[PDB]
């Protein structure tokens, strides 16, 4: 639903990732691939290690797309629609998959900011990452 | 679940240092909060309506170093997961009816946990030892409905 | 989301079941029961054999809800509004339940009427019970 | 996987009656139409497209049947799952990578597809037989998963 709680709680703790963003989107793909080793089944073309550029370079990408709907909270579907797209229409990726990304992100940022890490910011951020997840498979629905 | 030897290592290795009279309440602390559906199975334990009254419960708790134990169990007994916990599976589906899918949650949140007290020592490759380790657990678990 | 299409196939099948969706409903409920002991779990206070006329009366119930729906196709949120609290706040139903009900209400509609049972309204109605269960559990997320 | 004598008979009494060549490529058929990202797995069946395009596509039909033969297999050896899909499971783990969650979709687009074919035949009863044997060849194939 996204509540005014929530929408602080997200915006506070975006304020606070800020230029790590990209750093942050490329840890979090690497330990998808590590944790669930089906994710890398999407990114055939992707040299899959560890440090590697491609991977950081995604992530970079990833990040700033989440950077753009943190400044969309309220339109969410017009910000991400051309996203939405290309996952259902042209990837065809497994819903199931977001549930995956979801909480490596999540990790991601447990692990850099513990002191910002509450209940509530995590329940806040698991409802953000619920709702994009939710807009790039609408098209499924 | 696999666990070469390395992995084990990794796990053991952070293992020693978790504070099993933290973690655990945390971990259901969190469960609690984050999807409040599975306040249901709580309800003898007094107040949850909110973060910090489900925080601050003693019952959450108590009741969280019980189950930290239980994986203290299952990590000592990896190879045969499914008969430490065929008890305990009896447990949650037969008396309780617990959907399986809520062990993987908890097995989730406690990965977040784990991450939010280690910080950098909770690398890419720990925690992909420990997902292998949590999705094994949750499904000796859920063995009782196999 | 329900397109023209799906909407078309959802008020073109109801308009089928007609006098039958109380029926219906009961026997949906007969099916989750003994297919998924789980969900019995949430009705104590029922006499849950085969023929009771609580889960009868109950299905009742359900199928008037869903035919509510089918005539707020554009609105189920204000529609369905006090059942997504009922369900939500007071119940605190397992989301996975409504996955249950909804594929044994599409098998009693597989059952009753194959001929209008096509691919296309078997994607449509799985899309409508989807949207239906996605309301009712709105307050978790 | 249970099925107590009586549960056993209403599945092989049902089964008898199925039209193999028929029931397996309704059942993947619809399986693509009603999740979409299903069809990532098929891209070497050509046109998928439309529900039209599916419903009439020969390679769906082929697979189908082949699909439906290994349940045939799993309904014989019913106390034996585990080895009868061990192959199998390698295979859609392994080479494959499809998401278990998938095995139990397309075992409940079957539960549909035989309730279409026998109306009230497949009673409430007949229904709870099929989904213990469904999540049971499903579970077996999510074995090297485990
Ligand atoms: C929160 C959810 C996600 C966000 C915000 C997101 C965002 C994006 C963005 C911004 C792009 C770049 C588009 C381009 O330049 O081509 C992209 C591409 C893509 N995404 Fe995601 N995505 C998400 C989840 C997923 C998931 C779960 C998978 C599958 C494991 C996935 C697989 C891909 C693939 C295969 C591409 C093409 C990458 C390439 O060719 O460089 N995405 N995504
Ligand atoms: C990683 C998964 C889980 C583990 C290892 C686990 C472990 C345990 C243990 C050790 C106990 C018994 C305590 C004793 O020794 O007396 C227990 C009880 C129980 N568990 Fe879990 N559990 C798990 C998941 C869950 C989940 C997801 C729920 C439901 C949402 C749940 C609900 C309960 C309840 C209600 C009881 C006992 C009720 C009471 O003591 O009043 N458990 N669990
Ligand atoms: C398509 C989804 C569903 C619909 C439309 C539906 C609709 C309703 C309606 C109309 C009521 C009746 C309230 C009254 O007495 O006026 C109700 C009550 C209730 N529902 Fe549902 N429901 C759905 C899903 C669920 C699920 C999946 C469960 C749990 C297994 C559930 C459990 C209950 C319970 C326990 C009550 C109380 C029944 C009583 O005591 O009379 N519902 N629901
Ligand atoms: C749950 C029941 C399932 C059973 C019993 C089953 C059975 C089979 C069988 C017999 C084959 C052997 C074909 C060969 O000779 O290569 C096969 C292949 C395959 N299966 Fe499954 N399968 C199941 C679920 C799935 C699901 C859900 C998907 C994915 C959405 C899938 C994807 C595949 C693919 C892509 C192949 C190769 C097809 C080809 O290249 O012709 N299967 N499966």
């Amino acid at each position: 639903v996204l509540s005014p709680a929530d929408k602080t709680n997200i915006k506070s703790t975006w304020d606070k990732i800020g230029g790590h963003a990209g750093d942050y989107g490329g840890e979090a793909l690497d330990r998808t691939f590590q944790s669930f080793p089906t994710t890398k089944t999407y990114f055939p073309h992707f040299d899959l290690s560890p440090g590697s550029a491609q991977v950081k370079a995604h992530g970079k990408k990833v990040a700033d797309a989440l950077t753009t709907a943190v400044a969309h909270l309220d339109d969410l579907p017009g910000a991400l629609s051309a996203l939405s797209d290309l996952h259902a229409y042209k990837l065809r990726v497994d819903p199931v998959n977001f549930k995956l990304l979801s909480h490596c992100l999540l990790v991601t940022l447990a692990c850099h900011h513990p002191t910002e890490f509450t209940p509530a910011v995590h329940a806040s951020l698991d409802k953000f990452f619920t709702a994009v997840s939710t807009v790039l498979t609408s098209k499924y629905r | 679940v696999h666990l070469t030897a390395e992995e084990k290592s990794l796990v053991s290795g952070l293992w020693g240092k978790v504070n099993v009279d933290e973690v655990g309440g945390e971990a259901l602390g969190r469960l609690l909060i984050v999807y409040p559906w599975t306040q249901r199975f709580f309800d003898s334990f007094g107040d949850l309506s909110t973060p910090d009254a489900v925080m601050s419960n003693a019952k959450v708790k108590a009741h969280g170093k019980k189950v930290l134990n239980s994986f203290s169990d299952g990590l000592k007994n990896l190879d045969n997961l499914k008969g430490t916990f065929a008890k305990l599976s009896e447990l949650h589906c037969d008396k309780l009816h617990v959907d399986p899918e809520n062990f993987k949650l908890l097995g989730n949140v406690l990965v977040c946990v784990l991450a939010h007290h280690f910080g950098k020592e909770f690398t890419p490759q720990v925690q992909a030892a420990y997902q292998k380790v949590v999705a094994g657990v949750a499904n000796a678990l859920a063995h009782k409905y196999h």
